[PDB]
DNA sequence: CTAACCCTAACCCTAACCCTAACCCTAACCCTAACCCTAACCCTAACCCTAACCCTAACCCTAACCCTAACCCTAACCCTA
DNA sequence: AGGGTTAGGGTTAGGGTTAGGGTTAGGGTTAGGGTTAGGGTTAGGGTTAGGGTTAGGGTTAGGGTTAGGGTTAGGGTTAGG
């Protein structure tokens, strides 16, 4: 069976090419080699604020499942607004 | 002993539902009393809105030699107007990119 | 679905006559029409919630044309609150002369 | 232009100019779908994460590291350089406000 | 005409109060009373306006304690967040008990 | 004469107006019903804050 | 009478380098008084013309620190003390 | 001949920490009275403001003359320098999102 | 300004069409100089709307 | 929404070359820091006044508040552009 | 959306009312443009090293195609808020 659950490698999950051509589309010619741990340090913060917030959007109603309403209503509070992903 | 029901829409000259605005305008817990022309007013300002918004995305597919409006001629043509770009600057469009500005250093000699 | 199921609401007939009035033999995608419905929504709540912001302030209890006119001017930018603001009077007079 | 060594620089000239006018993902779906759980399990264990959700995290979390290297590549150039840094990264998210 | 002019609505007195209660020997200026009124003002509205935002989310129409804890939740950041709800709920059951 | 008016204060041992903050609920147009233990929790985390802030 | 300026001048430059003393600045260029008084014009015009807004709203003629309290409000900036 | 005068750098130093141990106010009220008038006068005639509407202004004036001097300075010191310039203005308030 | 125009254009030398290129450039330049026409030089690519192919 | 293979097929990731670009002196500017003293200046001090604010005082109109009945909006379904 | 009724919020109005404006004036304050000089700034050179370039072989992700179990809103209802 699956004996086995998810680890902390995650965060290493994103690769230096993911990284190295989402910095060139925005404009960036020469991508440093110290940057590619200070970018996954930085969206491990960001995927964070989102996270407990949707958490506790989907806990008032006392469900189980995370919906993309609740995603897009925690991020309209935090600052951003999605259009298209969501009602 | 109706007669006859004619839209609030028609006798507007809008296409916008007036009927709608106004019951989420008293729905809406914004006020206990609501004036009837601003559900109008309303409904012809996002109109104006609506079509600005069209005719600049239909310009956008237009010069992209395409006939549908994808996400990346509306944010093409958000981002090329300067009060639309002024007023959703906290917006970030799904399923579309940035225009391709190049600054002169990244130039090549 | 519709086992006794609920209809939800959306803005889609308006945009799609909106569209085929401004430009002819065009077309549009389900996703550029969700955003659209968005930005509708979103600009919708914006002008209501100021509109009662205002109404509030001037310890008034009725939110009318010249508080959603205010609320138009304060949002919306520099031309297009203009064109928005005559519209929107042009609109209100076609009201007042035929219902 | 020999097909042994291309000039250092040019080609990611011409990668910039080819990945400006694609909407597609570039963090894969696979590896962030796991990262989304991993950090779901210090909050509240048993959730039911929707196809949707993943979705628009990426789409967000994409878009915020593009403004982001745009701001930092914008803050090199600043100093007679061409080359992004861990130090500019710094001061580009503390002019914005968000470490402050 | 007469008089009877406005009366002006302040917690200037459960300032002074909290105040006498924390340090009963230090003061308090005018405009720091303004400031806390302020402050106060801004934080009530700012959580009513939550929980105003998840009732109308959420279909509902009334808004109980538990409405006004996430909001509390979601606005306050960690500790102070958690002291607010301890001092809630202990508030909410010594009102259920006596 | 409905008996005494029994301070709501002194019965939820806070220091804050829970009366006007139901009020304010009331009046605000935030919703049509305003429940009884939400004015006490406003209050309550309110009291907590200023009582942070002044100390 | 009344000359414009006599206004941007009001800035005195004394005035915007005690400013960024107090800021945190040791050195401050010659172009930078300039460029401070533009920015500031603007910033005061944008907070003008929604006060202006407000009071014709208000069917009034004066500006109230309440107005312009709920003008800086509106973009962001809350300030307390001055009004309630 | 010597009365020992300040060489730059010590009274700057001990300028700053005067001003900033200090709550008075620097810009002068009359001259920016007359400035918020000439500039009300482009919107409505015959207008009187008032007393604290403009003492709030000159406040917010100068907390955020403050803060961009501050965000200035950080750049500049970034730029390993420690004058400002204009071009540090422009990058502050491009970054900022003042520029929109 | 002509010196820009020849730096962009990879050569080291300055030109008339580059000197053309950089006073059409400038607004200041060709309002100054408006009924002169610079010899051994060509106009500016600009293609209206209108001639591109649908 | 999750659990379980599949099967290719793009993804990733080490692994040398090859520039090239970013940091360290370095000299030559250069520019702002630092008195300074004298001529605006404005913030004061009372005092009018005056015009916009403001507090009652009906009352009247317009939005709410229900039906009910048109009526439009919204789910489904294939198909073609 | 129409058809019919009601009550509560606008709304005007005028007599008070009040705060803002405007007034001189004058005198310490303050600006502020002089001059001067010292420290900071920047290209220039220089060099080496740090990622661009290459690139392919293992790694692994994208649909794909299902059941099956979580899980939730739909209906009804009622008594308490």
């Amino acid at each position: 069976k699956r004996h086995r659950k998810v680890l902390r490698d995650n965060i290493q999950g994103i690769t230096k090419p993911a990284i190295r051509r989402l910095a060139r589309r925005g404009g960036v010619k020469r991508i440093s080699g110290l940057i590619y741990e200070e970018t996954r340090g930085v969206l491990k913060v960001f995927l964070e604020n989102v996270i407990r917030d949707a958490v506790t959007y989907t806990e008032h109603a006392k469900r189980k499942t995370v919906t993309a309403m609740d995603v897009v209503y925690a991020l309209k509070r935090q600052g951003r607004t999605l259009y298209g992903f969501g009602g | 002993a109706r007669a006859k029901a004619k839209t609030r829409s028609s006798r507007a000259g809008l296409q916008f539902p007036v009927g709608r605005v106004h019951r989420l305008l008293r729905k809406g817990n914004y006020s206990e009393r609501v004036g009837a022309g601003a559900p109008v007013y309303l409904a012809a300002v996002l109109e104006y809105l609506t079509a600005e918004i069209l005719e600049l995305a239909g310009n956008a597919a237009r010069d992209n030699k395409k006939t549908r409006i994808i996400p990346r001629h509306l944010q093409l043509a958000i981002r090329n107007d300067e009060e639309l770009n002024k007023l959703l600057g906290r917006v970030t469009i799904a399923q579309g990119g940035v225009l391709p500005n190049i600054q002169a250093v990244l130039l090549p000699k | 679905k519709k086992r006794k199921r609920s209809r939800k609401e959306s803005y889609s007939v308006y945009v799609y006559k909106v569209l085929k009035q401004v430009h002819p033999d065009t077309g549009i995608s389900s996703k550029a029409m969700g955003i659209m419905n968005s930005f509708v929504n979103d600009i919708f709540e914006r002008i209501a919630g100021e509109a009662s912001r205002l109404a509030h302030y001037n310890k008034r209890s009725t939110i009318t044309s010249r508080e959603i006119q205010t609320a138009v001017r304060l949002l919306l930018p520099g031309e297009l609150a203009k064109h928005a603001v005559s519209e929107g009077t042009k609109a209100v007079t076609k009201y007042t002369s035929a219902k | 232009k020999k097909p042994h060594r291309y000039r250092p620089g040019t080609v990611a000239l011409r990668e910039i100019r080819r990945y400006q006018k694609s909407t597609e993902l570039l963090i894969r779906k696979l590896p962030f779908q796991r990262l989304v759980r991993e950090i779901a399990q210090d909050f509240k264990t048993d959730l039911r994460f929707q196809s949707s959700a993943v979705m628009a995290l990426q789409e967000a979390c994409e878009a915020y590291l593009v403004g982001l290297f745009e701001d930092t590549n914008l803050c090199a150039i600043h100093a007679k350089r061409v080359t992004i840094m861990p130090k500019d990264i710094q001061l580009a998210r503390r002019i914005r406000g968000e470490r402050a």
